[PDB]
RNA sequence: AAUUUGUUACAAUACACAUUUUUUGGCACCCAAAAUAGGACGGGAAGAGACUUUUAAAGUGAGACGUCGCGACCCUCGCAGGAGUCGUUCUUGACUUUUUGGUCGCUUGAUGUUUCUCUCUUCCCGUUC
C-alpha cells in the first residue's frame, strides 16, 4: 500500500515496524546490545564503530569508532588507522554494515 | 560632465583603447565610464567623469594631445550621458 | 577583508558578491539575487574561473602565482545539484 | 508530476546521446514523465557511418536517467 | 526495560577478574567505580577508545588483553586526580601516593 | 503513441527475449526473458545470462534493479 | 593627513570601477586630493579587498612601496604623486597596469627600483616624468621594463623590442 | 525520526565537516538546515596528504580549494583559512563533533 | 522558485547552456518546464573538446544542465522585486 | 507473471546471492527481511569477489541484482 | 483645548520528501622523482647533442579544436543599451524597432585541451641554510 494514503500516525507505526521488524533491525539490535558494528562506505574505508543512534536514511551517530583505510600506488600498499572519539555519519556513503559476534 | 573625443587612431583595438583613455583621464578625476557605448571608434569616445570640474580640466589640458600618433580633439558633449 | 555577520543565512545575504564552488572545480563569482529550496541560485554579473592542469600541478605542495582562465557570463541561473559550497567575496554597493 | 513535451517529436527520426560515449538514432514512439523514451528501428551510431553502425532491435526502450540531449533530425 | 520487580544475576568483573588475580581485580574495579562518575561522557570515549574491543554477550566489561585497561585506569585516575585536585586546589606534582590512595579510598 | 512501460508489458506477455545494457561502468550486459516489472523499472528476468563487454555464465531467475538499467532491447 | 587604517575604513568602496574587476577604493575622505605625504602605510586595513584598482591620484606619496600582499590588485592609478623610487617585493606576481603620470621619478631611479623582471605588469605610463626626456630614455625604459606591452601610450615597437632585447644581450 | 534534528542542537561548537571530496573543514558551527546544509563561521579547510611516495591528491579539490580565495600564497602545505563558508548538505560525508559534549542529553 | 520562473521568463530569447557532460548549446529557447528540461531552436553546439556544429532543434534533460545564461536585461525584471 | 516485490516475498529465508555494482562482489546468504526500498538483511553470508560473515545489512542503492 | 491596543489581508523564516529531473551519492584507482653536513630551488638568455625540412645548409618532441590578440595593399564619417507613441503634468507608466567591428595573414600571436615516445654546458636575477 502506497505511503500517500496513510495518515500522520500510520506513518509513525510504519517507521516503528520498519525499525523493529525489518532490515534496519540489524542496526537497532546492535544499538541496544552494545555490539560493535563494521561499516563499509563507498569511499572504500571501513569503520569499526559502536552505534549511539541511527535513522531512516541510515545516517547514524557512532562513538569510539576506528577508521581503517589502505592505499596503493603501482602495487605498493600501506595500511593506515585513524581514531576519532565522536562521529556523525551521513548514510548515503555506506554500503554494507555487519554486526560483530 | 561627459567629454566627446574625436580624431584618434582607429587602428588600435577597442578594449585597449578604452584602457588607455582610462589611464589618461585618471589624473584629472574619477572616470565613471571606461569607454563610449557606441564603440564606433576612429575618435568617437565619451569620457564620463564624476565631477564637472575634472572634465573641464581635462578639456583644457588634453586639447590636441598626442595619443597613438594623432592629436585628440577634445570637446564638451551636447546631451548628458545615460549613467549621469 | 570582509566580515560576514556571525549568524547570516543565504536569505540574509542578497546582492553580496559571492563565490560559488561546483563539483567540477570551477567557480562562479558574482552578485546573488534569488535562490530556491534545493539551492539553485541566480547570479547577476558572473565570471567562471578555472584552474589550469599545469596550474593544478603547481598547487601541489612543495609565493605561488596561478594563471586562472576565466570567462564572463552575465545573469545566469545555476543548478543546485552542481553547487558544492559558497563563500562571500564582497558586500553590496 | 508534469509530462515532458515531446509531442512535436514523435514519429520523427531522432538522434539522442545515451551517457557520455553513446548515440542512438531511432523513430520515437512513446515517452513518459521520467522521459523514458521507447523508439523503433534503433541504430547505434559510431565513427564509421555504414560500418560500425549496428541495429539494436525492433523495439527499444530507454531509461530517462541516461538521456542527455535529444535532437530530432527531421521537420 | 523491566516494568516489573524481579531478581536478575550479572557479573561486574567479567574479563579482568578472569584474567588477573582476585585482589587486584577488585582494585581495578574500584579504580573504575570512582572513575565513571568522573567520566561523565569520556567513559564511553575511553572504554570504547579502542574500537577493536567488543563486549562479550554474557559479560558486561569490554573484553581485552588488559594493557590499555591499565592505561584506561591510569587516565581515569588522572581525571579523578584533577577533579579531586581542582576543588581543593592542589598541584599535580604535589599529589603523592598517600594522597592518591586518599583520593581512591578516602 | 506507445508509452514505454506499456511496451515493457508487451515484453512480459509476448515472451520475447531481450538484451539489456547496463551502465558504462559495470561492463556487462544481461539478456533473458523479462517476466514482470515494478513502477521503478526494476525487472525480473527468467533464464538470464551475463555477457561481458559469448562465454558468459548463466544466471537464473534474477531481480535486476532499475537504477543500473540503460537499454532494454529485443 | 597621514594614511591610517581609520581613513581607509572611511573611504568610499561602494562605486565599483566597471572596466575590470570590482571595488575601486579611494583611501581617506578622498584618495584624489588626500595629501598622503609619507609612504602608503597601513595597507593591511584594506586586506586585499578587490583587476582590483586603487586610485591614489592627486596625493603627496614619495615612494611606491609599503604594500601588503594584495592578490587582487591589478590597476594602480598614481597620477599627480611625487614618486621618486618604487622598489618593492610585495606587488610582484599581482598587478596588470601602472599609471605614473606627473610624478618626480628619475630615469635612472625608475630603472634602478624595478631591478628588472622576466615578466611584469603589462600596461605602464611614465609620462610627465624627468626620466622620459633623458636621451635614449625610451630604449633604456624598454630595456629596464624587460617584458612590456606599452610605453607612455605607444607600444614598444615589436622591432624596437627586438633591438632592445639585442642591447640587453 | 530525522537525525538531522540532532545536528541543530550542536550549534556553536567546534566541528570538522569531512566532505565527499576528502576536503576537511574545521570550524565553529552555525544553524544546520533540515537538508543538512551546514553553515560555519571561522573555518580552516584543507586536504590530507596521502604519502605513499607522494601519490597525487584529488585534482578537483585542489582547484576548488585555491578558488575559494582563502588560500594564502605562502602556505607550504595545502590549506585555506576563511570566514563564512556555507556547505550544501549532500556534500557532507562524516562529521567529527567534539569529545566534551554528552550524547545522552542531546540524543533525546 | 524564482530561478525557474526567470527561465520561464526567458522564452523566445537567445540563451546559453552548459551540460554537465561539458558541451555548450547556445541558441533560442522555445520551451522550458518546471523540471528545468528545455528545448531550444536553431542552436549552435560546442562539443566538450571544442568541435562546433549546428542543429535546428534540440531537447535536453534538466538534470544534465549545469548553468543557463539568460539575456542580461532580465535582471531588473519584476520577479526580483 | 511475478513482479519484483512478491519475488522478494517468495525469496525470504532462502539462499540468495546479491551482486553489488562495484567490484563484482556478491554476498551469498540466507535472506532475512527486506524494506520498501529493498534494503536487505542476510544471515550466514559469504563475500565473493572467500570469507564467512555472520549477519549483514545491505543498503538498497549499492546492489546490482538479486538471484537465488 | 504622532504614540498605544484590537481585527483583516499579503510577504519572509521553522514544524517536510532515501526509488530515473536537483539534499541520504556511479563511490574510489592511473603509476613513478631530493637528502646532505660552498650547497640547492625558480625565472630569463646563449651554445651543443638528439629531433624535423630541402638538395652541406637552416630553428626545439610531434599531430589535432578553439581563445582573445601583432600586421593590413581593405571597408568605413564622423557627438548620439537605449529610442519612439499615448496617457499624464514639469519627467513617470503601457505599447512597437531592433552590435562595430564586417574580414584576411601571423615570415612561427601568444595561449589551454587531448594521444603517442624517451638532456648537458655558460652567464645574469631572486629565495634558503
Amino acid at each position: 500500500r502506497p505511503k500517500h494514503e496513510l495518515s500522520r500516525a500510520e506513518l509513525e507505526e510504519l517507521e516503528e515496524f520498519e525499525f523493529k521488524h525489518g532490515p534496519m533491525s540489524l542496526i537497532n539490535d546492535a544499538m541496544v546490545t552494545r555490539t560493535p558494528v563494521i561499516i563499509s562506505l563507498r569511499n572504500n574505508h571501513k569503520i569499526i564503530a559502536r552505534v549511539k543512534a541511527f535513522d531512516r536514511h541510515c545516517n547514524m551517530v557512532l562513538e569510539n569508532v576506528k577508521e581503517l583505510w589502505t592505499e596503493k600506488k603501482g602495487k605498493n600498499v600501506i595500511n593506515r588507522e585513524r581514531f576519532i572519539s565522536k562521529l556523525f555519519l551521513r548514510g548515503d556513503s555506506v554500503i554494507v554494515v555487519l554486526k560483530t559476534p | 560632465n561627459t567629454l566627446y573625443v574625436s580624431q584618434l587612431n582607429e587602428k588600435i583595438n577597442m578594449q585597449r583603447l578604452r584602457v588607455n583613455l582610462f589611464l589618461l583621464f585618471a589624473t584629472f578625476g574619477e572616470v565613471l565610464k571606461v569607454s563610449m557605448n557606441f564603440k564606433k571608434q576612429r575618435g568617437q569616445a565619451f569620457i564620463t567623469m564624476r565631477t564637472i570640474d575634472q572634465a573641464s580640466l581635462a578639456q583644457i589640458s588634453l586639447n590636441g594631445e598626442r595619443f597613438f600618433g594623432k592629436p585628440l580633439k577634445v570637446e564638451f558633449s551636447k546631451s548628458e550621458t545615460k549613467t549621469l | 577583508k570582509i566580515q560576514v555577520a556571525h549568524s547570516s543565512r543565504l536569505a540574509n545575504l542578497i546582492d553580496y558578491k559571492l563565490r560559488v564552488l561546483t563539483q567540477d572545480g570551477r567557480v562562479y563569482i558574482g552578485q546573488l539575487m534569488a535562490f530556491d529550496k534545493h539551492m539553485n541560485l541566480v547570479l547577476n554579473e558572473c565570471i567562471e574561473e578555472r584552474v589550469p592542469k599545469t596550474q593544478l600541478d603547481k598547487l601541489r605542495p612543495r609565493t605561488l602565482n596561478i594563471k586562472v582562465e576565466k570567462r564572463v557570463l552575465g545573469l545566469t541561473i545555476l543548478r543546485g545539484e552542481q553547487i558544492l559550497s559558497t563563500v562571500v567575496e564582497d558586500k553590496p554597493l | 508530476v508534469s509530462t515532458p513535451e515531446l509531442k512535436k517529436y514523435m514519429d520523427k527520426k531522432i538522434l539522442l546521446n545515451i551517457n557520455g560515449s553513446r548515440k542512438v538514432a531511432g523513430i520515437l514512439r512513446g515517452y513518459d514523465i521520467f522521459l523514458n523514451v521507447v523508439l523503433d528501428d534503433a541504430m547505434e551510431i559510431n565513427g564509421e557511418d555504414p560500418a560500425n553502425n549496428h541495429q539494436l532491435g525492433l523495439q527499444t526502450v530507454i531509461r530517462g536517467n541516461s538521456i542527455i540531449s535529444l535532437e530530432a533530425l527531421d521537420a | 526495560k523491566a516494568t516489573e520487580p524481579q531478581m536478575v544475576l550479572f557479573n561486574i568483573y567479567d574479563d579482568w577478574l578472569d584474567r588477573i588475580s582476585s585482589y587486584t581485580a577488585f582494585s581495578r574495579l574500584t579504580l573504575l567505580l570512582r572513575a565513571l562518575k568522573t567520566n561523565e561522557e569520556s567513559a564511553k570515549m575511553i572504554l570504547l577508545s579502542d574500537p577493536t574491543i567488543t563486549i562479550k554477550s554474557y559479560h558486561l566489561w569490554p573484553s581485552f588483553t588488559d594493557e590499555q585497561w591499565i592505561t584506561i585506569e591510569s587516565q581515569m585516575r588522572d581525571l579523578i586526580l584533577t577533579e579531586y585536585g581542582r576543588k581543593y586546589n592542589v598541584n599535580i606534582s604535589a599529589l603523592t601516593q598517600t594522597e592518591i590512595k586518599d583520593i581512591i579510598l578516602g | 503513441m506507445v508509452p514505454p512501460i506499456n511496451c515493457i508489458f508487451n515484453f512480459l506477455q509476448q515472451q520475447t527475449p531481450v538484451t539489456i545494457w547496463l551502465f558504462e561502468q559495470i561492463g556487462i550486459r544481461i539478456k533473458g526473458k523479462i517476466v514482470g516489472f515494478d513502477e521503478f523499472m526494476n525487472v525480473v528476468i527468467d533464464e538470464a545470462v551475463e555477457i561481458p563487454v559469448e562465454k558468459g555464465t548463466p544466471l537464473g531467475k534474477i531481480l535486476l534493479k532499475g537504477d543500473n538499467i540503460t537499454l532494454i532491447t529485443s | 593627513m597621514k594614511f591610517t587604517p581609520s581613513i581607509v575604513i572611511d573611504a568610499p568602496q561602494y562605486y565599483v570601477d566597471h572596466f575590470n574587476g570590482k571595488y575601486n577604493v579611494d583611501k581617506c575622505v578622498i584618495l584624489r586630493d588626500l595629501q598622503l605625504e609619507t609612504d602608503s602605510e597601513s595597507m593591511p586595513s584594506s586586506l586585499k579587498h578587490l583587476t582590483h584598482i586603487l586610485d591614489l591620484t592627486n596625493n603627496d606619496l614619495i615612494m611606491i612601496p609599503d604594500l601588503s600582499r594584495r592578490d587582487d590588485i591589478h590597476t594602480l592609478l598614481l597620477g599627480r604623486n611625487n614618486i621618486v623610487e618604487v622598489d618593492g617585493r610585495l606587488l610582484p606576481m599581482n598587478v596588470q597596469n601602472l599609471t605614473l603620470s606627473n610624478n618626480s621619478i628619475r630615469r635612472f631611479e625608475d630603472l634602478q627600483r624595478l631591478r628588472r623582471a622576466p615578466r611584469t605588469l603589462k600596461n605602464l605610463t611614465l609620462i610627465g616624468n624627468q626620466v622620459c626626456h633623458l636621451a635614449n630614455y625610451r630604449e633604456h625604459v624598454l630595456r629596464l621594463v624587460p617584458h612590456l606591452e606599452t610605453l607612455d601610450f605607444q607600444n614598444v615597437t615589436a622591432e624596437e623590442r627586438k633591438s632592445a632585447m639585442s642591447f640587453p644581450r | 525520526m530525522k537525525l538531522v534534528n540532532f545536528l541543530k542542537k550542536l550549534r556553536n561548537e567546534q566541528v570538522t565537516i569531512e566532505l565527499k571530496n576528502g576536503t576537511t573543514v574545521w570550524g565553529t558551527l552555525q544553524s544546520v538546515s533540515p537538508q543538512m546544509n551546514a553553515i560555519l563561521t571561522d573555518v580552516k579547510l584543507t586536504l590530507p596528504q596521502p604519502r605513499l611516495n607522494k601519490l597525487n591528491s584529488n585534482g578537483i579539490a585542489m582547484a576548488s580549494l585555491y578558488l575559494t580565495g582563502g588560500q594564502q600564497p605562502t602556505a607550504s602545505d595545502n590549506i585555506a583559512s576563511l570566514q563564512y563558508i556555507n556547505i550544501r548538505g549532500n556534500t557532507i560525508r562524516q562529521i567529527i563533533l567534539p569529545d566534551s559534549l554528552n550524547l545522552d542529553s542531546l540524543l533525546v | 522558485g524564482i530561478p525557474v520562473k526567470l527561465l520561464n521568463e526567458a522564452q523566445g530569447h537567445i540563451v546559453s547552456l552548459e551540460l554537465t557532460t561539458g558541451a555548450t548549446y547556445r541558441g533560442k529557447l522555445v520551451e522550458s518546464e518546471d523540471s528545468m528540461n528545455v528545448q531550444l531552436r536553431d542552436v549552435i553546439a560546442t562539443e566538450p573538446q571544442g568541435a562546433v556544429t549546428h542543429m535546428d532543434q534540440i531537447f535536453v534533460r534538466g538534470s544534465q544542465i549545469k548553468f543557463i545564461v539568460v539575456p542580461d536585461l532580465l535582471k531588473n525584471a519584476p520577479l526580483f522585486k | 507473471p511475478v513482479n519484483p516485490k512478491p519475488f522478494l516475498k517468495g525469496l525470504v529465508n532462502h539462499r540468495v546471492g546479491v551482486k553489488l555494482k562495484f567490484n563484482s562482489t556478491e554476498y551469498r546468504g540466507t535472506l532475512v527481511s527486506t524494506d520498501n526500498y529493498f534494503n536487505l538483511q542476510l544471515n550466514e553470508a559469504e563475500e565473493f569477489v572467500h570469507g564467512t560473515l555472520g549477519e549483514i545489512f545491505i543498503r538498497c542503492n549499492n546492489v546490482l541484482y538479486i538471484r537465488e
